[PDB]
């Protein structure tokens, strides 16, 4: 597929919009040395002396695994500082924003696509967080009376609430649909909505004649993209499969690590007191010692497959807070990274424990291929195109631009002239038109 | 694990911005807390962690610092601020907990 | 309308039990752990240990192992402790403390700082 | 603040110059090992042999930290190596460099703004540098004689001396005043200042024309904040925190270290042959080995403290570097990273170990909002502009570029003809003048 | 070299080609435990058991080495997974890419530069790697047989063989010579080879007017450089240095090796059965030690070289793909970067254990410089270029580009009216030519 | 045509040798290791050692050590496991197996997984 | 080093999707294979290394995991597929192979 | 200027005091580390010690201890070696040589390599 | 620390570039220094450190090589070049200053 005198530009366009989903933080947990290693014991000292070194590892593993996702999700949900207030209207120049843009009249101040995505991904009912919320009573006072219920096993809430982060993505949705974001300080001047996504085109090499001669059918396609993506993701199960994967993954690692919690291993019962009680001093040294260590073991399992999961959540959401840097506070030049084909705009979108790109995709389309010629004579001098190329549909020659077909007829003002038609290799014979000849002669 | 205060006593006018140095042999974190005690009365948390203050502490006292130095500041020795200094560490490990030997101000 | 109220100064013969009473108002007693501290006079502050009010584990010092027993009474909130074997150098104040200003983000219950204490009391051999 | 047919631009804009300070080294050190553990003892052997690790330990670390220093230094203050002559005139185009520009008259060769920092920046008399410095006879023979009377206290000199500091800082003013620096390489080819200050405002967005046209009001306001910086920074002490800051820390920190050398700890005497020559060789071990010990936990708490502080001059170095990097050689497309507004110019400065930047700043001020339409109806034609956007005063219509309001009368060589008034979405009825009907009419 | 109403623009223009070798891997090699350190014993576990351990810690470095070589050489070498047919044409507008082009007709399907660096670059023929390669028999189940010759010493054979890299290389000078390659995705549009130069010119600053007028020249020295580089590679044995170098480095690492494992060190034989054999348990313990100790230091070493080596391949891969990413798709903004001068388009070929750049390379000469002015005033009303600047010859004035000399004589077409001579500084008086004058005056 | 045969089934008093064959074909005996397991009734499978074809080197593991000898014979392609004072807790099934299905990229040739086995030869005490 | 295998059986429908999950003490890094013994016959290698497949396996069996945790999952159990599954480790260090405990299903 | 003269050619008895002496001119004695090397016949060099003409520190290595004594004279600017207890073995030349070649940049006073060497005593037993 | 040196001897026609190699048991980072010893006159200094040359030695004598491996190049060899070759580290720690075992050329 190369020639030496065709050119192939495209003939048709589309705009399409893709979802993509990144899961950014996940359910924070700690674990107490003095409750579990020690239990319903009366004294414990010898035993915590003896079994704190590793508990203390792991508390300080957990931790780590804490700030790591609070200092994550606050990379990726607070970029940008500066905020002001949502725009009242809803339509811009025809483009509905109704399932984008938050609705004040509920009270949960959140979006239809943002209400989906939060009904459809929950938690199992019958899990330790569940019991846990449900114990915890909204009160800090409480925490210690239920981690002796689990052990020391707590939920740590986020540092970031829910309200915080939707207000977070509502500001970033108005920044980028109403004026926009420059690179770095905060927003920038007030634009009209179709200017600035004739901003875009003419950045990604689009003349804004062509939006502003498709402007409805554009609006068109993006309003059936926006409505046909909530049914996508309402009935296919399978496009929240990240969030829900992770959130079942936690869940069932906790329900292991409690239900291991209960187990007696090989002593006499779990109660560390009865063990004591019914046996000698010798031997009840060792029948805890052996449940000591199976906790810790199991305790250790649990907290490496912990890091690995967070590892990956860590490693999931640099790559999220790069593509909200890249593509959401500004136009990426990069081909295929957000969507496939050319990027334009993204408007961001939370979902629990998660973040939703809705990015909106230029595709060309109808590729046709046409005779080129670098420069035209027309009375024995040099034409060459100011801002453009010479394209030849099969009788007469135009002057196109390169990533679109917009068929101009020549005139002197497309063109300037520059040498003789001699020297040049490739040189067509065409007439270039000049709007002042008719004008004179109409005189006459 | 030993903590070390400095220095041993102040001259400093009312009015007048002073600091307080405190050290541990190893490394502390943000596992450090600065408490007041008055002769006459028990002693008070006023910075608890890094930088953080208890509640019903005025905004005049601050503290700083990290790895095993931190700094406790006062923008303004008042009447009230007459007492001795201790920091207290409730790291887990080592289990002990041990205190500062003592600041005393004027 | 948190408080922690400790019994007057008693004097005791060497070689004796002392029973020092620490309770606590304003709050739930169970759930927060109590410490307690001694302050020398000339010296510094030494933790002596701490009880659980919920469940009842006790931890000591090394130093201060054996030597002292602490108990709970839940029915009436209050934390018993007992010295044995008076030595002329156990002349110091006891405090009882309140373990709180947790970090309730990245942090765990057992990390925490003094935010309520008590009253003090003398000793005398 | 969204509008769906206004847009807001600036109407004036101001030029500003705002310093940065950065530290960029701090003073070397190291202690022999032969002479710190040892001192003046006829036979050390055995001791050498005892407690020489954690002595090379600690060398190797304060070599660590002086080749860091070095390394940070040489990278901020040699990124460019081609080089060529001073200007001998002082103003190009009414900007006065005077502050700027070293005067050859003087031989410090130095700048007003250098030599006023030189002058406000210095060290205690009272230090262990001083009299280092003063020891040293500028004679590295007598190192080792003055090394044995502070056991082994060195101060290691800088590998780039103040002069070579002063040229390569003359050097870079030179090549960004005149001509400019290209992307690599080294000078670009010489150009007139105002054309250069121009080629910025088209980088930043602003029509040349605008600079053209307002060279006398950049210029005085480029001159008085030249002339006020220099006030500012004699006037106001907190402009200089940071260097003095660094510079009295290390010499406490050197004091207190020279002070606890001095100190007797818990033996009969500070002198090694003392406490062997008046005690038994059993119990003059101990009392060696216990100041000993002593000097080595304070050599080693200086170390680690000086660990720190050269990882924060090594973090504040790399910031001046990539500052460096993205402003001096260059325009940096960041906004409020370079002062508060647009970067235009950087102009550097040398100052006692560290790195002073004067950027130039442009601010945009009284933003006003005006009606616009996309497009422009004249005889059942659309037209575009071809470099702007439409703007209504209120009663009349004009193209006005993005970023500045020049108000412009509509003609045909400004806009360009696209299809028809009835398939865009705003048209805007409005005559378009055409220069060629006058002059056609003024025959007849 | 500095003034205030002078410009140096250039005059001449040259274009070069620069070969730049970069090697990308090694011989990958490895060492069976099982057959190094027993070798021909009947019985061996107690010896396994005593000095495995550093035997696998060796086997993990050496099998680490070879993952990096390995990721390395697939990282350089499989940037672009989208692939298309050769073209079949050789000559683009004059340009002769026979050299570059593999050719088909060659069962080889190579270029004569490729096969030149092949034959140029090869392997000694008394070496550890020739006989590996004759005895291995291309059948991997006579790998063991042949690795019992040499003690476990084992050539691994690359992942990605000669074939698929010439493949990669041949698709990436298609994409590049013919289409285009986009920033992401894949190949671009189909494009002839003049107008993607001329879009390089337009790229680095220069009209492709300049290309159009010159393009005889241009393509002349294209092929004269692409003719002389022949020549010097095979004329200059030092052009390929690097590879040659790393080969020999290799080969004779593996001799030294091969040679100490034929030693027989201080014992009575190398064969271990014999010591036993000839002596008592008691000292044929210690004899067969100390060979295992000797032995085992030499792999140590051996090993520790290969990491060295390991490591600067690694930093050299690392290096030859940034600059793949950077020049070969897409033009580099980076001077000196790729060649002296201005990178415009790279051709990678593919030598053994090594990629060779052409950069292609475009370099101003003859600089002068010509007196300027901001504007110039026709008829009391500044006119100000609206792309180039002012340049006088002398004696008339004329508007140029800013990096090449085309004078072009002043028209109201070149030039935009802002504002009033009087309060631009650097006026002009000269006058401004218009079109429109003559044609209206020859009807008169 | 690669195959591993083993013995049958063979009963042997307590305290006695147990002479195992194991026989390769359609391919080269010697260049691949030979591997020998023990599954248990009840339990899980043991590696009992390797025996290198080529050389003869005999590996064995620490509680199969000095009970188990490997000899081979290249010249009809066997390898013979001979166990020695045969123990009540013998009592398994032990089977031959080729070391092979290696990585011949980014792998030498000591890792390997087994590939073909053989019959399985049942042993009672 | 020791081998532990889950579950201990399955009882999964013909022509579904099933998992099984090894784990070793220590990290066996790629060094693990997972065997098929029938009780009738001997067993066969299905997947050698983290995800490679041996020769004249059918596409349904594959591997995944890596550090210390592997799974295997059959996309269909059918008849041929009723047999006990076993790890086996042939890291060189330590030299002893360990083997898994073995798994059911049905 | 600067030189560094040793001694002419000595021969003792066994078990007998060899007295050494190295003189430096042009040049401070005091400031620069003085060291001494042994080169045996047939054999390599062997760093016998130094010793600080600043001070007077000497520092020997564990074979030469105590049977080398350092001394300096700082008026005649002279350093003497004495050794004691002279053994078969001892026949070797003695080279003094002085300490520098340092960089003056990243590096202290300790790490220094010897640019200026004596003539050489050679001794017999 | 032991010091060795290669090779033993060199036939090397004169003015023709001749390098010698140094290594050590462990790191020795840039202390190292190379001496020229004649037969009849005491040892000299010609590169100390990694690469630096002595004063007063001419620029045909060069080194290189860093970690535990050097080399010593020369460009010419000369009559005034006949003479035997030592490593010299003076490394802190350990504190015996070993020496190389020597080179000789021809
Ligand atoms: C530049 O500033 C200096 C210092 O104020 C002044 O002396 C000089 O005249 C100025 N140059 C001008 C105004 O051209």
């Amino acid at each position: 597929a190369c020639s030496n005198n065709s050119i192939a530009i495209p003939t048709n366009f589309t705009i399409s919009v893709t979802t993509e989903i990144l899961p950014v933080s996940m359910t924070k947990t700690s674990v107490d040395c003095t409750m579990y290693i020690c239990g319903d014991s009366t004294e414990c000292s010898n035993l915590l002396l003896q079994y704190g070194s590793f508990c203390t590892q792991l508390n300080r593993a957990l931790t780590g695994i804490a700030v790591e996702q609070d200092k994550n999700t606050q990379e990726v949900f607070a970029q940008v500082k500066q905020c002001y207030k949502t725009p009242p209207i809803k339509d811009f120049g025809g483009f509905n924003f109704s399932q984008i843009l938050p609705d004040p009249s509920k009270p949960s101040k959140r979006s239809p696509i943002e209400d989906l995505l939060f009904n459809k991904v929950t938690l199992a009912d019958a899990g330790f967080i569940k019991q846990y919320g449900d114990c915890l009573g909204d009160i800090a006072a409480r925490d210690l009376i239920c981690a002796q219920k689990f052990n020391g096993l707590t939920v740590l809430p986020p540092l970031l609430t829910d309200e915080m982060i939707a207000q977070y993505t509502s500001c970033l949705l108005a920044g980028t649909i109403c004026s926009g974001w420059t690179f770095g300080a905060g927003p920038a001047l007030q634009i009209p909505f179709p200017m600035q996504m004739a901003y875009r085109f003419n950045g990604i090499g689009v003349t804004q004649n062509v939006l502003y001669e498709n402007q409805k059918l554009i609006a068109n396609q993006f309003n059936s993209a926006i409505g046909k993506i909530q049914d996508s993701l309402s009935s296919t199960p399978s496009a929240l499969g990240k969030l829900q994967d992770v959130v079942n993954q936690n869940a069932q690692a906790l329900n292991t690590l409690v239900k291991q919690l209960s187990s007696n291993f090989g002593a006499i019962s779990s109660v560390l007191n009865d063990i004591l009680s019914r046996l000698d001093k010798p031997e009840a040294e060792v029948q805890i010692d052996r449940l000591i260590t199976g906790r810790l073991q199991s305790l250790q399992t649990y907290v490496t497959q912990q890091l690995i999961r967070a590892a990956e959540i860590r490693a999931s959401a640099n790559l999220a807070a790069t593509k909200m840097s890249e593509c959401v506070l500004g136009q990426s030049k990069r081909v295929d990274f957000c969507g496939k084909g050319y990027h334009l705009m993204s408007f961001p979108q939370s979902a629990p424990h998660g973040v939703v790109f809705l990015h909106v995709t230029y595709v060309p389309a109808q590729e046709k291929n046409f005779t080129t010629a670098p420069a035209i004579c027309h009375d024995g001098k040099a034409h060459f195109p100011r801002e453009g190329v010479f394209v030849s549909n099969g009788t007469h020659w135009f002057v196109t631009q390169r990533n679109f077909y917009e068929p101009q007829i020549i005139t002197t003002d497309n063109t300037f002239v520059s040498g003789n038609c001699d020297v040049v290799i490739g040189i067509v014979n065409n007439t270039v038109y000049d709007p002042l000849q008719p004008e004179l002669d109409s005189f006459k | 694990i030993r903590m070390t205060q400095s220095p041993s006593t102040l001259s400093v006018s009312p009015g007048e911005r002073a600091t307080l140095s405190c050290r541990a042999s190893q490394s502390v974190s943000s596992y450090l807390a600065w408490y007041q005690h008055k002769p006459g009365q028990a002693p008070r948390l006023l910075v608890y962690g890094a930088s953080t203050r208890a509640t019903g502490i005025p905004a005049r006292f601050s503290g700083s610092g990290s790895g095993t130095e931190f700094t406790l500041t006062i923008s303004s020795l008042q009447s009230e601020d007459f007492a001795v200094y201790y920091c207290q560490q409730y790291n887990n490990w080592p289990p002990p907990f041990t205190f500062g030997p003592g600041t005393k101000v004027d | 309308q948190v408080q922690l109220v400790q019994s007057g100064a008693e004097v005791r013969k060497p070689g004796a039990s002392v029973k020092v009473s620490c309770k606590a108002s304003g709050y739930t007693f169970t759930g927060y752990y109590i410490h307690w501290v001694r302050q020398a006079p000339g010296q510094g502050l030494e933790w002596m240990g701490w009880i659980n009010p919920n469940s009842g584990g006790t931890n000591y010092a090394q130093k201060f192992q054996g030597w002292v027993i602490m108990t709970r009474d839940t029915s009436i909130s209050t934390a018993y402790m007992e010295l044995s074997r008076l030595t002329s150098d156990d002349t110091a104040v006891y405090y009882c403390a309140r373990c709180g200003a947790r970090s309730y983000y990245y942090d765990s219950g057992d990390y925490c700082a003094f935010d309520i204490w008590g009253q003090g009391t003398v000793v005398t051999v």
